[PDB]
């Protein structure tokens, strides 16, 4: 749940939660708890919650970067992610190979293909990787 | 408040660069305030998405790009 | 253009001198030597492509490489990253019984 100017958390009352900035600047709060359920979630692979709740950052500077980052699955790329270009970040940070082919499609930021093939080759398919590499001018390649 | 919003700065190549999450779950595009410009160090802030509502129940991405030399 | 071998050992020698990869490889196939291809990979990190040779004209170095590779592979784990299998499962290496030995 989100603070609410400053606030410091003092310690905790039950589920009706408490908050306070030092004595004022205070909280009684419908909770809503990320995590805790979230590593046993993810532990075992457990989704469901947080899509149900439909909670969706990875960044508010970042956010990806407890361990989404560090992923854990792409099914983590699933309750959010977005543009192109931020796809393509997740499409290397996962290794969103997926939405790498799509990236790819869309990418054209060479460079990036012009690892990328290889890398995807290194994953696998070189069926694929040939056409990738096709248009990439590694034809003597 | 709903309208929660969240923000942190990245500083993305020379800029800083202000991530800002206005979310505003607010019950409606709420009526926003005001902020102000300025000078500043080698760098000068140099950017505010116009609007001043808080869109109800909503989710916004307000950029500030800082001017970094 | 006349071609020869001896210039080839010599050369084979320089082969190694050169300092990038590739020419190295022309001359070692060219001599005919999978062998002298393969063991060059093995210093640059040529390793998917070194498994395409060995597998291709078969020094069935491909279960050894791909041992290797995967091991590579492995260090970045996963388990699509690891990725296994020679005589059976996904890869059925003699099993399969095709193209080059």
């Amino acid at each position: 749940r989100t603070l609410d100017l400053p606030i410091y958390v003092t310690r905790v009352k039950g589920n009706n939660v408490y908050c306070l900035d030092r004595e004022c600047r205070p909280r009684v709060l419908t909770i809503d708890p990320t995590e805790f359920k979230f590593k046993l979630a993810l532990i075992n692979r457990k989704y469901d919650e947080v899509l149900h709740m439909v909670r969706n950052a990875k960044l508010v500077g970042q956010s990806i970067i407890a361990y989404l980052q560090k992923k854990g699955y792409p099914e983590v790329a699933l309750h959010f992610v977005k543009d192109e270009k931020t796809r393509f970040s997740l499409a290397l940070e996962c290794g969103n190979i997926e939405i790498a082919l799509e990236a790819a499609k869309a990418l054209d930021d060479k460079n990036c293909w012009e690892k990328l093939g290889e890398v995807a080759l290194l994953q696998g398919n070189h069926q694929i990787v040939e056409m990738c590499y096709q248009r990439t001018k590694n034809f003597d390649k | 408040d709903p309208v929660y919003a969240e923000a942190y700065v990245h500083v993305n190549q020379y800029d800083i660069v202000l991530d800002v999450l206005v979310v505003n779950q607010t019950s409606d595009t709420l009526q926003n305030c005001t902020l102000e410009l300025a000078t500043l160090g080698d760098l000068k802030l140099v950017e505010k998405p116009s609007p001043l509502t808080l869109a109800p129940h909503d989710f916004a991405n307000i950029k500030a790009n800082v001017k970094v030399a | 253009a006349s071609g020869n071998a001896s210039m080839v050992n010599k050369l084979a020698e320089g082969a190694e001198r050169d300092g990038k990869n590739n020419v190295a490889f022309m001359s070692y196939f060219l001599q005919g030597k999978l062998d002298a291809c393969l063991e060059l990979l093995i210093r640059t990190g040529r390793l998917p492509e070194a498994a395409f040779l060995a597998r291709t004209y078969l020094p069935s170095q491909v279960s050894r490489v791909v041992k290797l590779w995967r091991e590579n592979l492995s260090k970045v784990n996963q388990k699509a990253a690891e990725s296994l299998a020679d005589p059976t499962e996904y890869e059925n290496l003699f099993p399969g019984l095709k193209e080059a030995f």
